[PDB]
């Protein structure tokens, strides 16, 4: 409103205290970011680690797991959606979960429901092998289990060939 | 907790400082001689100070009308929060919800609504299974040249037996024909073992 | 017309005490809600009309 | 130019305070810190994580933990390597019952706003000269009856539900 | 009410919210989810 | 006067920057709610919606 010149400071309070208001108003949407961002990624209490071993069943996650190679620790598809995506008075203020906090939550997210199924969201992690916890989606969507193990490899295949295509989709 | 009831002591304070600024611009003058209108209406020419009231008016009508609109996005914001609530209300106290996280952490089986201020408090009542020990699984099992599926459970090891439980809370049961359904030979699916189905 | 404080409202028989120097009361929000007679010592509320 | 913001654990715990000059650099200012986020006066940095206390930005958050206030990158959680395998099961022997409380807000006061008492406070002048500005206080006041009809029904679709007392 | 801002007050007293919680807990507690259908 | 009228102006245009960020926010705070439930319902368990 005033810049550098003093004449206008002592002028300002005349008009009125709104700066005061205005900055009590960008502070709330300021600190409502970091609420957002932790109502999504911070529901978990802890940070499963995926096994060493990534074999599970045929199904293949090396497209959404991290990728310990590359920097930042973020998996080929973060990497494309990350590679695609001080002035007069005004400041961005940084937020409080950085990107690698973010990614960390999501390979938690992600190493839970692959290795846990949905047991770590209500509660303690309980161990369950892959193919194991898909015959109880299959259960769940009103198909019976024998359908899944009967038909692992193809289902696997199917799994593998739609993530494969997923980047081409988020590219094209 | 001092941060249990916060976000309706939040909404009260939003609404007693709206009111505060608003009843406090009253005494800014808006660039004007002075704010007090009876100062104003016996210090100047009456068919001059015309124009000068009018800066007074324009402060305080633009002022009231910053008020409106706050108070419409408060507004809009407790009625996504009241329709929340009703939602919350319907689904968790009136029933039995399946989604997660809705109706409190874990596996909810009833909801009890409580009066508050301004608002509704909800005690969640959930199912948080502890205690948790780890067992050797089989998709199937062969024991009449026939692939053995549980109807519904899992199958778990005794480390030299084979039982049959539910997969929310181990109650070992002998793995008879009751318990499980055939389909299919043994030589299509991964990881079948060998167990006896006790008829 | 209190000894130069000029309003309107209606005036009620306060229980507040104010102290021997003091003639006006005002509230939170920086109005005036109380004044002390300058006659006697009574002190008198002052709320808005209706 | 920034911003100063004062980190404090709580008067009723101490008295010490670190001051946060948001996105300038230590050598400009008039022990010290280099956070991401800006210059910290009066914390010193430690490498042992812990769960974010006082958010401060770029992921460091400061705590007051020993008689000194320590700022520290916050620790997202406990790492829990899940024993997987291709037949390990786990199922749960026992379980808990617990209750878990959830606030939400309904409504709020029902305000209104008196065009004229407001603006002129029984002026006669100026109640005249309201009518040159429209009808802007009719607008004003068509909105926040709107709102007050609305906290309402908020309560009436909240708690309203059931058509018979049941005792 | 002090400067032409009025408070009105609500339509459901709190002692109306009051017996709603009240019913809601005695039919959820007699007859389960019941009486919401 | 002149400086008033500065003042007035540019006032009125860090209000209505202030008003959009708010109507932005609470879009986006909608959006974030929508993907926090998306998160626990689709991600964290098997949704029959
Ligand atoms: C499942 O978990 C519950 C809760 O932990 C277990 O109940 C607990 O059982 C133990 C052993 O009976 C109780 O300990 C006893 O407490 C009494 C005092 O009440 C004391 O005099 C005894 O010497 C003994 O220490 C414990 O209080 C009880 N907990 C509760 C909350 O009632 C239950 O046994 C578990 N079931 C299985 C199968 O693991
Ligand atoms: C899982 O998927 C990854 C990636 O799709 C596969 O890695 C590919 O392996 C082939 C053959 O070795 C290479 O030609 C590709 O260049 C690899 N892709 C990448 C992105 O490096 C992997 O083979 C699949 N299977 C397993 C068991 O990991
Ligand atoms: C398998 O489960 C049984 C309970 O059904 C455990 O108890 C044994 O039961 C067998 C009967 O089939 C008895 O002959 C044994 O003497 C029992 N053991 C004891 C210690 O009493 C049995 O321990 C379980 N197997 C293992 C390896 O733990
Ligand atoms: C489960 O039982 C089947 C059949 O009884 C076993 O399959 C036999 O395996 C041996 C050794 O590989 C062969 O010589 C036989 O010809 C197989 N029988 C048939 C009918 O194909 C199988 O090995 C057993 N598995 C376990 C883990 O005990
Ligand atoms: C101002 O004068 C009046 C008039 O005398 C005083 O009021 C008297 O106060 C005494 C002591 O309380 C009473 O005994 C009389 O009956 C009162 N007279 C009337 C007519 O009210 C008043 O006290 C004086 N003010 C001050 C500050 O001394
Ligand atoms: C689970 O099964 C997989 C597949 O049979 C095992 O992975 C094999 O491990 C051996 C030994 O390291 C390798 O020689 C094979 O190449 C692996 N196969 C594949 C497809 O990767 C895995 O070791 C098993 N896990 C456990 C705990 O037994
Ligand atoms: C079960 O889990 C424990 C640790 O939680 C692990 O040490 C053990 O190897 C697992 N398997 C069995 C059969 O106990
Ligand atoms: C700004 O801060 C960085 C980080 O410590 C430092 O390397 C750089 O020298 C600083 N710049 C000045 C002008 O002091």
């Amino acid at each position: 409103i005033c810049g550098d010149s003093t004449e206008c400071s002592n002028l300002l309070l005349q008009y009125g205290s709104f700066c005061t208001q205005l900055k009590r108003a960008l502070t709330g949407i300021a600190v409502e970011q970091d609420k957002n961002t932790q109502e999504v990624f911070a529901q978990v209490k802890q940070i499963y680690k995926t096994p060493p071993i990534k074999y599970f069943g045929g199904f293949n996650f090396s497209q959404i797991l991290p990728d310990p190679s590359k920097p930042s620790k973020r998996s080929p598809i973060e990497d494309l959606l990350f590679n695609k995506v001080k002035f007069n008075g005004l400041t961005v203020l940084p937020p409080l979960l950085t990107d690698e906090m973010i990614a960390q939550y999501t390979s938690a997210l992600l190493a839970g429901t692959i290795t846990s199924g949905w047991t770590f969201g209500a509660g303690p992690a309980l161990q369950i092998p892959f193919p194991m916890q898909m015959a109880y989606r299959f259960n769940g969507i009103g198909v019976t289990q024998n359908v899944l193990y009967e038909n692992q490899k193809l289902i696997a295949n199917q799994f593998n060939s739609a993530i494969g295509k997923i980047q081409d989709s988020l590219s094209s | 907790t001092p941060s249990a009831l916060g976000k309706l002591q939040d909404v009260v304070n939003h609404n007693a400082q709206a009111l505060n600024t608003l009843v406090k611009q009253l005494s800014s003058k808006f660039g004007a001689i002075s704010s007090v209108l009876n100062d104003i209406l016996s210090r100047l020419d009456p068919p001059e100070a015309e124009v000068q009231i009018d800066r007074l008016i324009t402060g305080r009508l633009q002022s009231l009308q910053t008020y409106v609109t706050q108070q419409l996005i408060r507004a809009a914001e407790i009625r996504a929060s009241a329709n929340l609530a009703a939602t919350k209300m319907s689904e968790c106290v009136l029933g039995q919800s399946k989604r997660v996280d809705f109706c409190g952490k874990g596996y909810h089986l009833m909801s009890f609504p409580q009066s508050a201020p301004h608002g509704v408090v909800f005690l969640h009542v959930t199912y948080v299974p502890a205690q948790e020990k780890n067992f050797t699984t089989a998709p199937a099992i062969c024991h009449d040249g026939k692939a053995h599926f549980p109807r519904e459970g899992v199958f778990v090891s005794n480390g030299t037996h084979w039982f049959v439980t539910q997969r929310n809370f181990y109650e070992p049961q002998i793995i008879t024909t009751d318990n499980t359904f055939v389909s299919g030979n043994c030589d299509v699916v991964i990881g079948i073992v060998n167990n006896t189905v006790y008829d | 017309n209190f000894n130069g404080l000029t309003g309107t409202g209606v005036l009620t028989e306060s229980n507040k005490k104010f102290l021997p120097f003091q003639q006006f009361g005002r509230d939170i929000a920086d109005t005036t809600d109380a004044v002390r007679d300058p006659q006697t010592l009574e002190i008198l509320d002052i709320t808005p009309c209706s | 130019f920034g911003g100063v913001s004062v980190i404090t654990p709580g008067t009723n715990t101490s008295n010490q305070v670190a001051v946060l000059y948001q996105g300038v650099n230590c050598t400009e200012v008039p022990n010290v810190f280099q956070t991401r986020a800006g210059c910290l006066i009066g914390a010193e940095y430690v490498n042992n994580s812990y769960e974010c206390d006082i958010p401060i930005g770029a992921g460091i958050c400061a705590s007051y933990q020993t008689q000194s206030i320590i700022a520290y990158t916050m620790s997202l959680g406990a790492e829990n390597s899940v024993a997987y395998s291709n037949n390990s099961i786990a199922i749960p022997t026992n379980f808990t019952i617990s209750v878990t409380t959830e606030i939400l807000p309904v409504s709020m006061t029902k305000t209104s706003v008196d065009c004229t008492m407001y603006i002129c406070g029984d002026s006669t002048e100026c109640s005249n000269l309201l009518l040159q500005y429209g009808s802007f206080c009719t607008q004003l006041k068509r909105a926040l009856t709107g709102i007050a009809v609305e906290q309402d029904k908020n309560t009436q679709e909240v708690f309203a539900q059931v058509k018979q007392i049941y005792k």
